[PDB]
């Protein structure tokens, strides 16, 4: 015998599965041998976020991770709410299938509802957070549950709410921090030349880091940074790239602005030793960051000042250009095969998530029925769930608060607009290093400062 | 076999990826994974002669302002996508061509316009407003519908034949 669930009329869940409500991928579940569902109506696909014969985890994070594009918050926990609901089937005669059915169907389905919802305010919290009323409506129905093996979650959901409405020390020695000619304390010297190549590298590495780990799949899922509401619903993405954006742009600056030859070829010899250690520190959006400057367009013509750049730094430029090439074939290649810490290039991830989303359609059809499109939302999450596991280690190195308050205040652009500031980096690229046949001014030094660097190798041992 | 590297820009919001995909995507399967390599790469004969599409799209990364100079760099065409009901991305457009010319160092470089239509708001930008900036820039002008297909492979030839025409000179 299967079960005997009521009749749809009266409870909506025990629905049969068809072809117009559910339907699989063909392979199964990774470590776990549970179906792979493509697509179902909502209230299927609530039936299994919730399933009698076993747990789906991933599942549930999938579903709490992209579920807004389909499903509205309060509809959810309607929903939910009603699943829990269980009638029982018409009366017994009088408790053979009564006592097997509370056991095998209702406690199971009951226990994992309150583990979605468990999981709902410990990782999708921000739900509650920008609809009180949602939040009411859970507290007063987690106040209805009655069972005794549901006492124990029910305590642990009401812990968690009142957690969420409340408002770094190393493994071992980090290494010492690196100065050059700029001493400590003396932020009035701080520069590209001045503070250690490392150390900058250093401490950029630390600012990206925590900018990249900031970023939720809030900010990503439904593709919310490219909307019109991007500031509201991506701040902290947004925060991100426009740090990226603004030390691309500096370094352009510092190249374009240091007028006399000798000194520019300095200052972009600087730049490649930093990209060397963004390297070392597997910080990706550092390395990404000064590809860019190096093949911007007032940069890139500077042919006098990459000639007299020494042929090892031309190598670690151009290997870190290659990267980028093909489609970041390379840079892929080379992420899949390094563990934490490190600082992706966030993207590779923007693109490949509105690409999900636009490619694929919201719904699929099958005998006139529309069905939510859950693989298209399973793709998202693996996206987002690539992007959390670079979240999670921190790096092994020191702050050091004046150097990263020196990057965090920079402001290359100053008063002006975009255009405005490229055409001026534009313009001043052709006044220091003319279109042939014009030939070659000269200009004199700014720097009163030696111009050698220290290299890229630390001071002191370990 | 020629291979011809296709630059896609533009302002968010203007369906550039759907273009890309509508491409791409066979004629009538709506199934699109873009990590693996086959999803920017098509194989299609143009006047005869077969040959190698590989398309650059970077919807989502227009924030990252200081990169588009390294993006369009990699290309050897460009279409310059706006969407009929933005006239804002159809005013960015000159940005977009000045951007290129100072890129790739040439006042002649193979380019396109599209206008691209899918769903409300209704039209901003009458075709004939476009017909008169892609006139005044010596370009040609392709209007393309995402969803229905149409325009689309109509697009991606004509920058193919305006690459082929450049390389003759
Ligand atoms: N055209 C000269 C030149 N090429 N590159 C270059 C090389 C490889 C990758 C990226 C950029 C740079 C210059 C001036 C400084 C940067």
């Amino acid at each position: 015998e299967q079960m005997r669930l009521p009749s749809a009329d009266v409870y909506r869940f025990a629905e049969p599965d068809s072809e117009e409500n559910i339907i699989f991928e063909e392979n199964m579940q990774p470590k776990a041998g549970i179906p792979i569902i493509k697509a179902g109506t909502v209230i299927k696909l609530i039936e299994r976020l919730t399933y009698h014969m076993y747990a789906d985890p991933n599942f549930v994070r999938t579903f709490l991770t992209t579920y807004r594009s389909f499903c509205k918050p309060q509809e959810l926990l309607s929903l939910i709410i009603e699943r829990f609901e269980i009638p029982e089937p018409e009366p017994t005669e009088a408790s053979a299938e009564l006592k097997r059915f509370r056991k095998e169907y209702i406690q199971p389905v009951q226990l994992r509802v309150l583990n979605v919802c468990r999981h709902w305010v410990e990782h999708h919290f921000y739900d509650f957070e920008r609809d009180a009323y949602l939040l009411q409506r859970m507290e007063e129905f987690i106040g209805t549950v009655r069972g005794k093996a549901m006492k124990k979650w029910v305590e642990s959901i009401t812990k968690i709410i009142q957690r969420k409405k409340i408002a770094i020390t190393f493994q071992s020695s980090p290494p010492t921090v690196e100065w050059h000619i700029s001493r400590p304390g003396h932020i009035e010297t701080f520069d590209l030349l001045t503070l250690h190549p490392i150390e900058i590298a250093r401490q950029l590495t630390l600012l990206e880091s925590d900018l990249y780990r900031a970023v939720q799949p809030s900010e990503l899922v439904g593709s919310v940074w490219t909307k019109e509401d991007k500031e509201i619903n991506s701040p902290n993405l947004l925060k991100m790239i426009r740090h990226t954006t603004n030390l691309t742009l500096w370094f352009e600056k510092c190249i374009v602005e240091t007028e006399n030859l000798e000194e520019r070829v300095a200052v972009v010899s600087r730049i490649i030793e930093i990209l060397q250690v963004f390297q070392e520190l597997n910080n990706f959006n550092g390395v990404l960051e000064v590809v860019s400057a190096m093949n911007s367009s007032p940069v890139y013509r500077l042919d006098h000042t990459f000639e007299q750049i020494p042929s090892r730094q031309k190598k670690i430029l151009e290997e870190a250009h290659e990267l980028s090439e093909d489609h970041y074939k390379k840079y892929l290649a080379k992420l899949r095969s390094i563990n934490p810490p490190c600082v992706p290039f966030f993207g590779i991830y923007l693109t490949n998530i509105l690409k999900t989303e636009e490619g694929n359609p919201e719904v699929l059809k099958r005998h006139g029925k529309e069905l939510i499109n859950f693989s298209k939302r399973r793709k998202v999450a693996e996206i987002t769930g690539e992007i959390q596991q670079y979240q999670n280690q921190p790096y092994c190195l020191r702050v050091e608060s004046d150097i990263k308050r020196f990057f965090e205040n920079l402001n290359p652009m100053g008063n002006s607009m975009e255009k405005e500031f490229t055409d001026y980096l534009f313009n001043k690229s052709l006044e220091i290093e003319p279109r042939n046949p014009k030939p070659l001014p000269r200009f004199p030094k700014k720097y009163s400062y030696p111009l050698k660097s220290p290299g890229v190798r630390p001071s002191n041992p370990r | 076999m020629t291979e011809y590297k296709l630059v896609v820009v533009g302002a968010c919001g203007v369906g550039k990826s759907a273009l890309t995909i509508q491409l791409i995507q066979n004629h009538f399967v709506d199934e699109y994974d873009p990590t693996i390599e086959d999803s920017y790469r098509k194989q299609v004969v143009i006047d005869g002669e077969t040959c190698l599409l590989d398309i650059l799209d970077t919807a989502g990364q227009e924030e990252y302002s200081a990169m588009r100079d390294q993006y369009m760099r990699t290309g050897e065409g460009f279409l310059c996508v706006f969407a009929i009901n933005n006239t804002k991305s159809f005013e960015d457009i000159h940005h977009y061509r000045e951007q290129i010319k100072r890129v790739k160092d040439s006042e002649d470089v193979p380019m396109v316009l599209v206008g691209n239509k899918s769903d409300l708001p209704s039209r901003t930008v009458e075709s004939r407003q476009a017909q008169d900036l892609a006139r005044s820039y010596g370009i040609p002008f392709i209007e393309t519908s995402a969803k229905t297909r149409q325009g689309v492979d109509d697009a991606f030839y004509t920058l193919v034949r305006e690459i082929r025409k450049h390389k003759e000179k």
